[PDB]
């Protein structure tokens, strides 16, 4: 509700395009790769991947499991995805508690 | 924010997703009876839908009968969304019209 970064935030994809692994002791990388361009992402040694080679990513599609950023997601794509999300993500927490709440409120 | 009018006279409107893409079976599934009651039961049809031989005309309110055949019509793979008027979506200043709010729960 305040919007805050979160500190475990998730890694997303600025760009649509065809992922490509790089895996290798010394660091990971992720290459986000289209018709003409090419973008490097940079994970830690701990990041729990949830795409595989040869996956269709879109803009704002996450690369690793986590919190999204929503103003990092708003500029990726558009004020329509970011409400969807924030519902979404607030009606998550209740619902394991067993509370019953419409999406209007 | 107050209820202030009947209609504002707008055409957008917002889709409520029936189906869930399940990431450990990479997979669409069909989300939960109350999931999807929370976020149908007792609003304004923006568009007209046509399942299971009956006809929903635009500009009804959704009773929870008829939120019970939506889930039917998708068990049948008939209909993946439905286009609902939404708060997000009204266009009166200062608050809210009655088409888009809904029914008083
Ligand atoms: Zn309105």
């Amino acid at each position: 509700f305040e919007a805050r970064r979160p500190k475990a935030k998730a890694v997303i994809s600025e760009i649509d395009g065809v992922v490509r692994i790089e895996e290798t002791e010394e660091k990971l990388s992720v290459f986000v790769e289209s018709e003409g361009f090419s973008k490097e992402y940079k994970l830690p040694k701990e990041a729990r991947l949830l795409v595989k080679d040869g996956d269709y990513v879109e803009a704002g599609q996450p690369l690793t499991r986590g919190a999204i950023d929503p103003h990092q997601l708003l500029e990726a794509k558009g004020p329509e995805a970011v409400e969807r999300y924030l519902v979404e993500e607030i009606q998550k927490v209740y619902r394991a508690q067993g509370v019953k709440l419409h999406d209007k409120h | 924010i107050v209820v202030r009018e009947a209609d504002c006279g707008t055409t957008n409107y917002i889709s409520v997703p029936l189906f869930q893409p399940d990431e450990v079976t990479r997979s669409l599934r069909l989300r939960k009876r109350a999931d999807i009651e929370a976020g149908l039961y007792g609003r304004v049809l923006a568009r007209e839908v046509e399942v299971l031989g009956v006809r929903l005309e635009e500009g009804r309110y959704l009773s929870m009968d008829d939120v019970h055949l939506l889930i039917k019509a998708a068990e049948a793979g008939e209909i993946q969304e439905v286009p609902v008027r939404s708060p997000l979506t009204c266009q009166t200043r200062y608050g809210v019209c009655q088409k888009c709010y809904g029914y008083d729960l």
